[PDB]
């Protein structure tokens, strides 16, 4: 308070446009790191398929890779369907 | 100019040069060139006289022409090769075009009339900066691409720089003009040694950089711009003129002073490359540089000139500007010859 | 196919309207009729001499400001990448540098017009 | 019949521009307790045709100090671009379904200033050159914010194609998401169209007629064509951007009616503000933006840059 | 200099499945579910061999399986598929969004007539493993022999013989 | 015919270049560069690039408007010149136009001109590539990678623009 | 070729100002039609 | 509201893209067959057209390598009619 | 680079854009990715002076793929001879070549 | 080595010739410089669009970026020559000759 509160109030009095712009800018800078949905956004961008999932040669070992799109093993995006 | 603004502009010039000397992408090297050009003009315009405006203009439009030409070369190289890497030019036209595109930046070819003009118009400190720092970047680019130069073009460029610089320096009494012509001659020397061994080019560039630094800061500390004003320094302050003449003898390259070591080593290199007429030609025509060096030395220290009575007050008051690194600069400017083989450190 | 056919239609319609405007009305012209208009009395004589523009600094920095929007405009496609952290940092870097440029101009007279 | 579509996007637009003058002189006059044009036929429905006939039969004098070539090429430029910028509008289905409609319209709007520029310079007048320079300053200042606001608003669209805006505002008007920018955007549409309270390029009180001062009869009517077509197109673009409307794929006529009504309302607000304010003073309309509009719109640009990321709401590009 | 070998017109004489893009889009998910093996084998051949002049037989077999799928859908669920693909074809962008009721009819028809279920969101975009029996192309790029690497630099370092050996400088 | 399109647009590009390279009044030079930039945007459009052409359009119109605004303010004269007024500008225009005429003449018949570079002028449709962009325009993903890949370019460009404003301030300070 | 000035500044040249002077006068709606305001102004600042 | 609608649009785009993925192999097979057939047609035409020529051994490759090159669109439609080249090259760029 | 600070710090600033075969966005291949990859993998560490003599036909194929007129000259002369001899009736195009 | 490249290169050549020859003014030379820049942009864009060098499409944008910066600096130089000279012509710019 004191000097800082008086300066904030005087800036709100004299130049409200600058106060609003600085507040919006600071909010838009510091919120995105804190918000948890940011990671979700990245995953959504990873979920969207633009190129074909080119199949790899099944020389045996790999269990995780599905042998058919309907097969359960492999990445799933039920989270996006729910969210 | 606000001192912080000047500091930022100098940092931007240095950052552009560094970007030129550290980037592999051609576009980034051009970006460094552009930042250097952009930040250089206000440094010249610092004093804000019509001379400064004239010189800053003539600097600008020449550099802009050279940089656009450099883009034409880069784009042709990309079209004919598909590479942005600074390795070598895969189209002969592109490189035989960039050779002069990178030449007007150095100011050695008939693309040199801008150099004395800008040097004289702008202040002495910015003149030091222009003649010392503004030559590492294009020379670095030339060093990187030296593997695929047309030797005839580069050697002709070097010869013309040496000849016209030495001759033009004979007919000016203003210190800025004859230093510009001396810089042209040294550009010719380094560019002549460029195609064979770039290490000798780096060594000559370093010697020229330190020695021109010493010369220019001696000029600033003497506060002289014309021959008569410099001659008048003997009454006020004789040690400046005493160091002046030694540094001028180094300018001419008279051994055992430091200035010989490049002129020597360069001659040793190209004669190994079966080039004999060229080294002899340069060795003889450096005497034109030497002539006005001795003319300047004669009317600075070797013959005391008519002074001015008001200097009785000038002797009464000492200097205030420190001129940092000057005493070291003189030492590397005159006696580093016995440590000549240390040039292997550059290699 | 479509875009230049359009453009041609507009330009020929405009040139036509100009033609009917300029050939039909049966003009009668004399020297004092085409004399320059200067609120009645004859002009002092100029209309091409240098006209000072005090926002010359503002006018030129408009060029840099409008230039930056070229860097700015790829954002609608830049948001749809897999590296949202770097994209966000770089977009905020551009916007913060534009804010700094505008603030530097504002404080160091800049946007204020010359007198 | 592509020619049929092109003619159907020109003649109706010109007729709408003609009746814009009548609705302006009536709405304005009713603001000022007057009645507006009332004599020609019923309710003045023939005034646009009457003065249209006059302006193309009145003598089109050419000043002795003019530059003939640009003096003629400027009206053609103005009308051609004003008519061309109507083609990418997503009126149910856009005539020219361009992938970069917003950028195209920005480019042609920026080009339209060159008509004013060349007309003002070629006329060889003090007032005309003054108006040309005021136009220079006004359009540069307002173009910066035009571009930034368009980017900020379209960040939620996902691309620059105009048709997807209809898909974007499927459940809610975009104005409920970017009402601050919208305000600024509206003001910009007032200034780029060179209308009140920023109509300083003409400046009837102080510049007699501005850049139209030596423009008589047909070329003057043509510059007026360009101005009013730009007014209606700008209001249409604002309606498309913020005030979206329902679009039944089987009956596009519903979206046509809704879009036309929204454009009409926005234009009526244009005439409304034209008859309710004093006029700005040059530098003020610059100092309004470079010191109040530009910082706020930069901050909103950062906000709308971050907003999809913090809420995982990045719109698709296809 | 060489031969641009091209298989003669007889090999690429496939039956040439003929359905419009809207019809293809209508049956997209079910086709991808119940025809994944030929598509996947053909594409792995295409990506590995990197030569469409070589995997033509897989291009035949994928078309054969697609025609079999369309013949089955013709035989069992003609009417709902016809209405669904017509309603898809009406849209300019061919969006599934507007056509959901017809999609439901088609899905239930193929579920209780051919034992099919539509893949869930993202199921049709997972990398699959194919059990193809062709060998792995040893040189898919037909690269020539690589130049031998430069002789490697190795060995202990001793002081330079007689110092710098640069003029009179002995040390 | 619509066969070439790019050829004719390139000729208009060169003609616009001749217009402002002949040193006319700066307003007329601006107009010439305007038509050249418009037809160049047309060429870039016809060569499978949309964003780049419109960017040239917008940026160059901004720059040329500011050039006009300065021209009638600072770089004007009581007697502005035309492409036909002075004999020097007329000579430059004539030289450029007849030159490009004979270059395209030697080009489109022989179609094997050596000048500087070997120019086999069959048709610009030939060099096009049969490709598939899927559901993303290549140029859009290309210039959209600036914020994801080219972070160093972001930094250097922003720094250059800020210091460009600084120098535009310092140069125009005038004591 | 007289030598450059000792202070390295050329003397400030003579006046080169060409300020506009228009007739903000008759027939102008603001000037009431019967005024003749001759204003010596630089651009917009009178 | 915009958040929810944009998330739904993302899901719809994912569905459409996966449909395109499911359909792409048929398009690839048909496209490679069409380009091979066109190259065969051009080679047969070149055989007749290059007969009295001094030395124009037909079906000769330019690249010294044997790996196939995505044929340029000129050598895929050189002998085709005017509408074919206009629609093939300036087809997507001109469709508005 | 003259003073290659990038390898010293292990930081990428411009190497991502140097070549066409680098990791492009969304794995979009270059027009001549295969030729550039072969040429680059050919002359790597071998030396920039040995590259011209050793990896020659690789670079020749790459530069052709870039510009393509040992192929387009072929096409130009094919079309020239076709239009020549068709004029006086030696050859008529087959129906599939005009519709 | 295809045809459109010839026209853009030739346009750049005439713009280089025009820059290297002055007649009266300073604005005209600057316009010729930006024309050189335009030719460079069109050429580079053609090259990278043709080669599908997707990561390199930012290069013309950076070209224009520094293009506008140089144009701005040059016209500020012209502002100062006008302020100290009244006009912008170059033949009267001779004070540095001696
Ligand atoms: C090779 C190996 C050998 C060489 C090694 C390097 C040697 C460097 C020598 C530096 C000499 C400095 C000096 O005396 O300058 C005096 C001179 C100014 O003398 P002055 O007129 O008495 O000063 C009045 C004030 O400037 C009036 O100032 P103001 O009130 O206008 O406010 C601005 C002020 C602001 O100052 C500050 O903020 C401090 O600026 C300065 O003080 C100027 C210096 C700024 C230095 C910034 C360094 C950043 C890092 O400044 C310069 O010449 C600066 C030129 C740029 C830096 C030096 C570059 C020289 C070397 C280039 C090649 C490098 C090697 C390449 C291989
Ligand atoms: C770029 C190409 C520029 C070609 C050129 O010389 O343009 C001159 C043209 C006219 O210059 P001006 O300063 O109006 O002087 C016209 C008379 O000399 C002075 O005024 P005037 O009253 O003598 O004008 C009539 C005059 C000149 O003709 C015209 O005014 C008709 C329109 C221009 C025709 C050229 O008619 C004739 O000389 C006889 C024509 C038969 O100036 C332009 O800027 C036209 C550029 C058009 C570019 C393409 C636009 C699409
Ligand atoms: C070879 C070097 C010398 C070449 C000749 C020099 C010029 C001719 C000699 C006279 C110069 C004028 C003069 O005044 O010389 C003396 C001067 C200092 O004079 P003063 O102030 O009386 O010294 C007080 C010392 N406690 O002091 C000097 O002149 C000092 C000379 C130093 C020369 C450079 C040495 C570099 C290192 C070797």
């Amino acid at each position: 308070a004191g000097r800082i509160a008086s300066f904030l109030k005087n800036a709100w009095a004299k130049e409200p446009v600058l106060v609003a712009s600085f507040a919006i800018g600071g909010l838009a800078i510091i919120l995105p790191s804190l918000s948890p949905y940011t990671n979700y956004a990245i995953r959504i961008n990873r979920a969207t398929p633009y190129n074909y999932p080119v199949p790899l040669r099944d020389d045996g070992n790999m269990p995780d890779v599905p042998s058919h799109p309907q097969d359960p093993q492999g990445p799933s995006l039920e989270w996006l369907k729910n969210l | 100019m606000n001192p912080i603004i000047y500091t930022t502009l100098i940092m931007t010039v240095m950052s552009g040069t560094m970007l030129v000397m550290i980037s592999s992408h051609w576009l980034l090297i051009w970006i460094g060139f552009e930042m250097n050009l952009l930040a250089m003009i206000p440094v010249l315009m610092k004093n804000f006289n019509p001379r400064a405006t004239e010189a800053a203009t003539k600097y600008f439009l020449t550099q802009a022409t050279a940089s656009m030409m450099l883009m034409m070369a880069i784009i042709i190289n990309l079209l004919y090769s598909g590479q942005w890497t600074i390795t070598k030019m895969f189209n002969p036209v592109a490189m035989t075009m960039m050779t002069m595109a990178l030449a007007m930046k150095l100011g050695l070819s008939p693309f040199h009339f801008w150099v004395p003009e800008v040097t004289q118009g702008i202040s002495l400190q910015a003149g030091l900066l222009l003649l010392t720092w503004q030559k590492l970047a294009p020379l670095s680019v030339l060093c990187q691409i030296s593997q695929s130069i047309n030797p005839n073009l580069m050697l002709t460029m070097a010869m013309l720089s040496i000849l016209i610089g030495g001759w033009g320096g004979l007919n000016q009494t203003q210190l800025r003009k004859i230093m510009a012509y001396s810089s042209i001659a040294h550009m010719g020397w380094m560019t002549a040694v460029l195609p064979y061994n770039t290490t000798m080019t780096i060594l000559n560039l370093l010697i020229y950089i330190t020695m021109t630094l010493a010369m220019f800061m001696l000029l600033i500390h003497s506060s002289a711009t014309t021959t008569l004003s410099l001659s008048h320094t003997w009454n006020k302050m004789p040690v400046i003129t005493s160091l002046m003449m030694v540094t001028l003898l180094s300018m001419g390259g008279l051994p055992p002073l430091s200035g010989f070591m490049p002129k020597w080593m360069i001659i040793q290199e190209m004669t190994k490359n079966e080039s004999i007429i060229m080294p002899t030609l340069m060795a003889m025509t450096a005497l034109l540089n030497l002539y006005f060096y001795m003319r300047l030395a004669y009317s600075s220290s070797l013959t005391m000139f008519p002074s001015t009575n008001n200097m009785k007050m000038k002797w009464q008051f000492e200097h205030t500007k420190q001129m940092k690194l000057l005493p070291t600069m003189i030492v590397l400017s005159t006696l580093v010859l016995p440590m000549t083989p240390a040039l292997s450190s550059l290699n | 196919m479509n875009i230049m056919l359009t453009l041609l239609t507009n330009v020929t319609l405009a040139s036509l309207l100009v033609l009917i405007a300029f050939w039909l009305p049966q003009l009668n012209a004399y020297s004092e009729k085409t004399s320059p208009y200067e609120c009645g009395f004859d002009p002092m004589g100029s209309a091409r001499l240098p006209f000072s523009m005090k926002f010359f600094l503002v006018a030129i920095t408009f060029l840099l400001f409008d230039l930056e929007i070229a860097l700015l405009l790829p954002l609608p496609w830049a948001s749809q990448t897999n590296n949202l952290k770097t994209m966000l940092t770089m977009a905020l870097f551009l916007l913060i540098l534009l804010a700094a440029s505008l603030a530097y101009e504002w404080t160091q007279k800049g946007l204020e017009w010359a007198e | 019949m592509f020619m049929i579509n092109i003619l159907s996007l020109i003649i109706p637009i010109l007729l709408a521009v003609a009746f814009l003058t009548l609705v302006e002189r009536k709405v304005l006059g009713y603001m000022q307790l007057r009645k507006g044009p009332n004599v020609v036929g019923p309710y003045g429905l023939l005034q646009p045709i009457a003065d249209a006939l006059k302006l193309v039969t009145k003598e089109p004098l050419r000043p002795g100090t003019s530059s003939i070539s640009m003096f003629i090429i400027a009206p053609i430029l103005g009308l051609s671009l004003a008519l061309t910028m109507w083609v990418p509008l997503p009126m149910p289905y856009p005539l020219i379904n361009m992938n970069l409609g917003v950028l195209f319209m920005l480019a042609m709007s920026s080009l339209a200033v060159y008509s004013i520029l060349w007309s003002g310079w070629a006329s060889n007048s003090k007032y005309a050159l003054i108006g040309a320079l005021r136009a220079v300053a006004q359009t540069i200042s307002y173009e910066v914010t035009l571009a930034i606001i368009l980017l900020s608003v379209l960040l939620m669209n996902g691309s620059y194609t105009l048709s997807t805006l209809i898909t974007t505002q499927e459940h809610i008007w975009m104005i409920f998401t970017s009402w601050p920018l919208a305000m600024m955007w509206f003001i910009s549409t007032l200034a780029e169209t060179n209308r009140a309270p920023f109509d300083l390029t003409e400046g009837e009180s102080e510049l007699v007629s501005g850049f139209n001062v030596e423009y008589a009869a047909g070329p003057f009517a043509m510059f007026f064509m360009a101005e009013y077509a730009n007014i209606i197109m700008m209001n249409a673009f604002t309606a498309i951007l913020f005030l979206g409307a329902s679009h039944d794929p089987h009956t596009p006529e519903l979206y046509t009616i809704n879009f036309v009504l929204k454009t009409l309302a926005l234009t009526i607000t244009f005439l409304w503000i034209r008859a309710s304010y004093p006029r700005f003073r040059y530098d003020q309309l610059m100092h309004l933006l470079w010191k109040s509009f530009l910082p706020l719109t930069l901050a909103l640009c950062m906000w709308h840059i971050s907003l999809p990321i913090m809420t995982a709401s990045i719109p698709p590009q296809s | 200099p060489g031969i641009v070998e091209l298989p003669t017109l007889e090999d690429l004489k496939v039956q040439e499945v003929k359905v419009s893009s809207s019809v293809l889009k209508a049956a997209a998910h079910h086709y991808g579910a119940q025809c994944d093996k030929p598509n996947k084998e053909f594409m792995l051949c295409r990506w590995e061999e990197k030569d469409p002049r070589r995997c033509l037989e897989e291009g035949k077999l994928v078309n054969q399986c697609a025609l079999d799928f369309f013949r089955q859908i013709k035989r069992h669920c003609a009417e709902p598929f016809t209405e669904y693909w017509t309603c898809i074809d009406y849209s300019g962008l061919q969006l599934f969004r507007h056509c959901r009721k017809q999609q439901a009819k088609f899905d239930e028809c193929v579920l209780d007539k051919l034992g099919w279920v539509r893949p869930d969101l993202g199921e049709l975009s997972k990398v699959t493993k194919v059990k193809t029996d062709r060998p792995l192309p040893e040189n898919p790029y037909h690269s020539r022999a690589r130049p031998e690497p430069n002789p490697e630099a190795e060995g202990d370092l001793k002081p330079a013989k007689h110092g710098s050996r640069l003029f009179f400088w002995t040390m | 015919m619509t066969m070439y399109i790019a050829f004719i647009l390139s000729t208009i590009f060169v003609i616009g270049f001749v217009g402002f390279s002949s040193k006319p009044s700066p307003i007329y030079g601006g107009l010439g560069l305007i038509v050249s930039g418009g037809v160049g945007c047309g060429i870039v459009l016809n060569f499978g690039g949309s964003f780049l052409g419109l960017m040239v359009f917008l940026i160059y119109l901004g720059g040329m408007l500011v050039v006009f605004g300065y021209t009638t303010a600072m770089a004007t004269e009581m007697y502005p010149e035309v492409w036909v007024s002075n004999k020097t500008v007329f000579g430059a225009f004539v030289s450029g136009l007849m030159m490009e005429f004979c270059m395209v003449y030697y080009a489109l018949k022989e179609e094997e001109v050596e000048i500087i570079f070997k120019f086999n002028g069959l048709g610009d449709w030939v060099i096009y590539d049969t490709g598939d962009s899927g559901f993303f325009s290549e140029e859009a993903m290309g210039i959209a990678a600036l914020y994801s890949y080219g972070t160093w370019l972001v930094i250097v460009t922003g720094w250059s623009l800020l210091i460009g404003v600084v120098v535009i301030m310092e140069i125009t300070r005038g004591n | 070729w007289k030598p450059p000035p000792w202070n390295d500044v050329d003397p400030p040249k003579d006046t080169l100002v060409s300020n506009l002077t228009l007739n903000f006068g008759p027939q102008h709606p603001a000037a009431h039609g019967v005024l003749r305001l001759v204003m010596e102004l630089s651009g917009e600042m009178v | 509201s915009m958040m929810k609608w944009n998330r739904e649009r993302r899901r719809l785009q994912i569905e459409d893209f996966e449909a395109r993925i499911a359909l792409m192999p048929l398009f690839q097979a048909e496209k490679d067959r069409r380009v091979l057939q066109m190259l065969r047609e051009n080679l047969e035409e070149e055989a007749i057209i290059m007969k009295d020529v001094p030395d124009w051994k037909v079906g000769e490759s330019v690249f010294h390598t044997t790996r196939w090159v995505t044929p340029m669109m000129g050598e895929l439609y050189g002998l085709r009619t005017n509408e074919e080249i206009l629609s093939a090259t300036y087809g997507f760029i001109w469709y508005t | 680079p003259f003073f290659d600070v990038q390898k010293r710090l292990g930081l990428d600033l411009d190497r991502w854009m140097t070549i066409q075969s680098a990791e492009q966005p969304h794995k979009i291949p270059g027009r001549c990715h295969a030729f550039e990859k072969e040429w680059i993998e050919c002359a790597h560490g071998i030396g920039g002076i040995r590259a011209e003599k050793e990896c020659k036909i690789e670079f020749d194929d790459f530069v052709e793929c870039l510009l393509r007129q040992k192929t387009m000259k072929r096409l130009s002369a094919i079309k020239r001879q076709r239009d020549k001899l068709i004029k006086e009736g030696k050859y008529t195009p087959p129906p599939h070549h005009l519709g | 080595m295809p045809l459109v490249y010839m026209n853009i290169i030739m346009a750049f050549a005439i713009a280089l010739a025009g820059l290297l020859m002055y007649r009266s003014h300073l604005m005209s030379s600057l316009l010729c410089l930006e024309g050189m820049m335009l030719s460079l942009f069109i050429m580079s864009t053609l090259i990278i669009l043709n080669t599908h060098f997707t990561l390199a499409n930012m290069m013309p944008i950076i070209l224009l970026v520094f293009a506008a910066c140089e144009a701005a600096l040059g016209l500020s130089l012209l502002v100062m020559v006008s302020n100290t000279y009244g006009t912008d012509y170059v033949q009267n710019l001779n004070l540095l000759q001696c």
